[PDB]
RNA sequence: UCCCCCGUGCCCAUAGCGGCGUGGAACCACCCGUUCCCAUUCCGAACACGGAAGUGAAACGCGCCAGCGCCGAUGGUACUGGGCGGGCGACCGCCUGGGAGAGUAGGUCGGUGCGGGGG
RNA sequence: CGCCUCCUAAAAGGUAACGGAGGCGCCCAAAGGUCCCCUCAGGCGGGACGGAAAUCCGCCGGAGAGCGCAAGGGUAGAAGGGGGCCUGACUGCGAGGCCUGCAAGCCGAGCAGGGGCGAAAGCCGGGCCUAGUGAACCGGUGGUCCCGUGUGGAAGGGCCAU
RNA sequence: CUGACUGGGGCCUGUAGAGCACUGAUAGGGCUAGGGGGCCCACCAGCCUACCAAACCCUGUCAAACUCCGAAGGGUCCCAG
RNA sequence: AAAUG
RNA sequence: CGCGGGGUGGAGCAGCCUGGUAGCUCGUCGGGCUCAUAACCCGAAGGUCGUCGGUUCAAAUCCGGCCCCCGCAACCA
């Protein structure tokens, strides 16, 4: 009675999640701060228009979330995405000293 | 190969009927084919070194998809072989592999089956899917009598997005499935 | 070192440097004295027996003489070799410790009393199949079996004919 | 002449620091076999399922419905 | 003879027969019942004799309802042994009864007969009893 | 146990040990793995 | 690869599988 | 702020099963492809990439209905901390404080924070 | 007759009896790390040989499956199943606690060295957890260089390890 | 001045009681495999049965080692006497 | 060698 | 009331620790040798493994409760 378990998150112990979403056409990503239930930083894909590769599009929204982030105190986070499978769509964005 | 004799027939000869037949509204909503499975129990992973791969390169020789070697889940004293590895062979057909298969089956296969007076009409039942068995494996073209040390029956299960039997029935029927009627 | 009050027929133990196996055991506590254990034993290799008695205390010294099933392979020297159809180890048993080593067969399955990985008793089954390769087509005549041993058999039993022979009496118990 | 008369030396299980009690980093807060209680904020648990403080603070027992029961430790703020 | 066909444990402790009656204090199956006035352990030995003199009185008649069942083991060390060495052997089973429980109830039989049969059934039980009707039970 | 057996590990030509427990019969017939020696750091390690 | 079904009951079948050299001694003619 | 949607967390079934009905502009999905990254003990089913003809049928969001599920009093009992009586026991009752579980009346086909997109 | 589990045990802990009822003296080089995947038992159909469960397909099924072994607590938002690399079944340490008459037994964050897995966050100083055990003495094996009966060196000890 | 004891809060619990949701126990009834018997040739099914009887379904109950529930109390920390 | 009716 | 061992083809015994195997002798029925019967020779059939539970993938076997079985004890007063 549950398709995919996900919970690669849930295994989130170290504050500040880089919650990602793999939409068929776009990609959104927010820097959520649980233990507060508040989202501190966003930066979506086509909800900002941007290019037309998909992955090269991710790269962008990545650098877009980082820059935005930094200038807020952020600089250290933890990646995520449920079925993240951490592949293709990866946004190994510059800035954001969260490493990896 | 993206298209076949039967595939077309489905789209431009069956698609129409069913709609006109049960009167569907949405495009999708009308019976399509999901997948057709063909497995073999063999149960012959006993002594003498049960290679029985020939049956795997063959199952797939007529399919074009190396099969997946299933194993026993539990373990049974009663009929030797138990706990693991032993027997099991099965391949899942989808898309074009699905079509270029059913064709032969329906055109050349089912035809030569000892007696075969159609396909038992009860094997549906509540199943928006169908099931049927074969004794031989030479019923197919890609394989001849000579090359095949031993016999090898198998089960063929066609899954359908159909919810009813009539829906399933008609479809496989407009496709070419003969019927013990 | 198990005591006696804790024996049971079948228990194997080491007494007088030898190997036995309690086959009779009866706790005895008459009068108000201390209890006593009165048993009867059997050597594992020789048949010799010996009933004895012990007090409640006295410990004995259990042994581990389990009986796996071995298997004949081939002769060699004045010995013959078997194998535990289990762990396939190799045992070179000296003709003496192989009961009815003759009337056997290079390939037959028999039994051995493994005592520290070395059989001290190798018995075949009460009767085994063997091909007589001798005897005059001439009644109760002698017949050399494939294992070189000779046995008394009836008439009809002629060269090449495989028969049965009780490995305890080496007597013809019928044909194959 | 019986066949019983055995048992095992009691083990003294259970919560060993209740809600609102001040601890120090290290204090084992709970001793238990299964996971009757689960780790929380600043509350790692051990091999034997023994929850223990991770920082000097207080203990809180969050009951999470069908999600189980938690024991956190809100450090001294 | 009327003892569980199976059990998870053979010997069971004794407990204590306080008041109340967890349940079964109203008829529900018949015309006249046989409520128990005091606590006790009814032995299968008994129940039978009650069910028996019952049928026998109104030979070939209505049906009987046995709303109590002997499931509690009863121990009794061998005769003339001193204390110790374990909990004695089992010898039958009891059925725990507290004031109020309706042990019996019949029907299909007239009211004239009921009062008599049950009146008898009571002289077969170790406790005091009272025969009831059937009314504000619904 | 017997089929079990105790054993340690030697740094390859020298001292130190780990002392684990092989298991005869089953995966046995010798066995070595990688482990850290009191001296210097990490190497293979054989039984004996 | 495509193929050809050369029965005996006339009727040839152009499709796909392996080895377009098929002597289907009996197509759908019964 | 106000609704529609997408994310995410919280309460933890008054949030569910089952029916019935809805939405495709946008979203989201199925969907269309499999050259590429990555792929299935055999299947692009699933993961993955490139796309957008079509659809909202599936799945999901939102409604509605209460058959099932879950929630559930107020009354009154059980039992009981402390005090005190009764029988020969059997066990039963009185006072003062706490007070269930069943059962009944009834209740619910969710409430909800933060960030995004949208009129 | 020691150890584990359940009850008795009276809703903290603890608690007796020749009270009720069962287990252990082991085991895994994968049944251990880590990373990524997968979800069960049963039930109704449906199917060649095929029991009543061999293998396959469809629903229905929150856990009744499983978790090497007793029972218990635990657990599918894995502790279960599968696969790839690996060996942290690390060495120097160990704040702070549990339990406790002593002796023991148990948990343990963090630091150093040097590694394994992971993109990373991190995780790893055995095993879902409670049994699988034995103080000192006396000796044995390696190591070490500490003492080495006037000196040097041995003899013999010591320390670490087993 | 922290004590025994008490007041107010917070946590931990699975007993009395009660309750069948699991573990099993269980009276009758229903529906129903399964056996027993009769209808009858073996064409192997079809049917009936004031019998023995699984599942499930109600209606009734039982349990130290059962618990969907569950008090009174008890334990401990905190602040006060 | 080899019993009995 | 305990103490240990035993219930396997018709009879008497193996097999049980070391779970996957029914072993033996006599008997029985069939067939030969004899005029015939023995003997003798040829060949065959036959075991819910005392029952009721549990453990296991599986049990005669391992585990428990009963039922019969055989033998041993019951002392100081
Ligand atoms: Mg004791
Ligand atoms: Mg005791
Ligand atoms: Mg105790
Ligand atoms: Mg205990
Ligand atoms: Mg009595
Ligand atoms: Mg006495
Ligand atoms: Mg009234
Ligand atoms: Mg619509
Ligand atoms: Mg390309
Ligand atoms: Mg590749
Ligand atoms: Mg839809
Ligand atoms: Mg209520
Ligand atoms: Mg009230
Ligand atoms: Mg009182
Ligand atoms: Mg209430
Ligand atoms: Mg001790
Ligand atoms: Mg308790
Ligand atoms: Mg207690
Ligand atoms: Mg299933
Ligand atoms: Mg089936
Ligand atoms: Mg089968
Ligand atoms: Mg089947
Ligand atoms: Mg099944
Ligand atoms: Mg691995
Ligand atoms: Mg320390
Ligand atoms: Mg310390
Ligand atoms: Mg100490
Ligand atoms: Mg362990
Ligand atoms: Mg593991
Ligand atoms: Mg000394
Ligand atoms: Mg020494
Ligand atoms: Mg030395
Ligand atoms: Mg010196
Ligand atoms: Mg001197
Ligand atoms: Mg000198
Ligand atoms: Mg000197
Ligand atoms: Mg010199
Ligand atoms: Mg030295
Ligand atoms: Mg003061
Ligand atoms: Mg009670
Ligand atoms: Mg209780
Ligand atoms: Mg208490
Ligand atoms: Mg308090
Ligand atoms: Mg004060
Ligand atoms: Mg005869």
């Amino acid at each position: 009675r549950r398709k995919f378990r996900v919970r690669n998150r849930i295994k989130r112990t170290g504050r500040l999640r880089l919650s990602v979403f793999r939409s068929l056409k776009h990609i959104y990503a927010q820097i959520i701060d649980d233990e507060k239930g508040v989202t501190l930083v966003s930066a979506s894909s086509l909800a900002l228009k941007l290019k037309g590769n998909k992955t090269e599009v991710a790269r962008q929204v990545g650098r877009a979330l980082a820059e935005k982030a930094l200038a807020l105190g952020i600089k250290q986070v933890a990646f995520d995405r449920g079925p993240y499978k951490y592949h293709g769509r990866v946004k190994a964005l510059a800035e954001g000293a969260r490493e990896g | 190969p993206l298209d076949v004799a039967l595939k077309r027939k489905y789209y431009e000869e069956v698609r129409p009927e069913l709609i006109r037949r049960f009167g569907y509204q949405n495009v999708w909503e009308v019976p399509r084919l999901e997948k057709v499975v063909i497995n073999q129990g063999l149960g012959e992973a006993k002594e003498d070194a049960r290679i029985l791969e020939k049956a795997a390169q063959e199952l797939a020789l007529i399919t074009g998809q190396k099969p997946a070697v299933t194993r026993a889940k539990k373990s049974i004293s009663n009929f030797k072989l138990r706990k693991g590895m032993p027997i099991g062979l099965r391949v899942t057909l989808r898309r074009d592999r699905m079509w270029i298969f059913l064709e032969k089956l329906l055109n050349v296969a089912l035809p030569r089956i000892r007696d075969f007076r159609g396909l038992n009409p009860n094997s549906f039942d509540g199943r928006g899917n169908y099931n049927l068995g074969l004794r031989e494996q030479l019923i197919f073209p890609e394989i001849t009598y000579d090359m095949v040390d031993a016999l090898r029956g198998m089960d063929i299960a066609v899954v359908t997005t159909a919810e009813t039997d009539e829906e399933a029935r008609a479809l496989l029927e407009l496709l070419g499935f003969p019927f013990r009627k | 070192m198990i005591s006696v009050t804790d024996l049971r027929p079948g228990t194997k133990v080491k007494m007088d440097g030898g190997l036995w196996e309690c086959v009779e055991y009866q706790h005895q506590k008459l009068g108000r004295g201390g209890a006593k254990v009165v048993a009867k034993f059997k050597n594992l290799e020789t048949g010799a027996t010996v009933e004895r008695t012990f007090n409640s205390g006295e410990k004995l010294e259990d042994i581990y003489v389990e009986t796996r099933e071995l298997q004949y392979l081939y002769p060699e020297g004045e010995e013959m070799v078997f194998m535990d159809l289990e762990t396939y180890e190799q045992f070179a048993v000296p003709r003496s410790r192989v009961v009815g080593a003759e009337f056997f067969k290079e390939g037959m399955t028999a039994l051995g009393d493994m005592y520290e990985g070395q059989p001290i008793k190798v018995t075949p089954p009460t009767v085994v199949e063997l091909k007589v390769v001798d005897t005059p087509p001439g009644g109760s005549k002698p017949a050399t079996l494939e294992t070189g041993a000779v046995v008394q058999v009836p008439l009809f039993v002629e060269p090449g004919e495989v028969i049965k022979v009780d490995t305890r009496t080496g007597e013809y118990v019928g044909r194959a | 002449s019986t066949r019983n008369g055995r048992d095992s030396q009691a083990k003294r299980l259970g919560v060993k620091r209740y809600e609102g009690q001040v601890v120090r980093a290290g204090n084992i807060l709970v001793r238990q076999r299964g996971t009757r209680f689960k780790p929380g904020k600043n509350v790692g648990m051990g091999r034997d399922f023994t929850l223990f403080a991770l920082v000097d603070g207080v203990v809180e027992f969050q009951d999470r419905g069908r999600l189980g029961r938690y024991v956190h430790v809100r450090p001294l703020a | 003879m009327l003892m569980p066909r199976r059990m998870k444990y053979r010997k069971q402790q004794r407990g204590r027969l306080k008041g109340a009656t967890k349940g079964g204090d109203y008829v529900a199956f018949g015309d006249y019942g046989l409520v128990a006035l005091e606590p006790a352990w009814i032995t299968a030995q008994q129940i039978e004799a009650a069910r028996v003199a019952m049928v026998r009185h109104f030979r070939r008649g209505g049906k009987i309802f046995i709303r109590i069942f002997p499931d509690k083991p009863y121990t009794k060390k061998p005769l003339e042994v001193r204390m110790g060495k374990g909990k004695g052997n089992v010898e039958g089973y009891v059925a725990v009864v507290k004031p109020g429980r309706v042990m019996f109830e019949v029907a299909g039989v007239t009211e004239e007969q009921a009062m008599e049969a049950l009146r008898i059934a009571g002289h077969k039980l170790p406790i005091k009893t009272k025969i009831v009707r059937r009314d504000a039970y619904d | 146990v017997r089929i079990k057996l105790l054993l340690e590990c030697t740094e390859c030509k020298r001292r130190n040990y780990a002392t684990e427990k092989n298991k005869r019969n089953t995966p046995n017939k010798l066995e070595l793995r990688k482990y850290c020696p009191w001296c210097r750091k990490h190497t293979v390690h054989r039984e004996v | 690869v495509p193929a050809r079904i050369i029965c005996g009951c006339g009727n040839v079948i152009e499709t796909y599988s392996t080895k377009p050299e098929i002597y289907v001694e009996v197509c759908s003619k019964c």
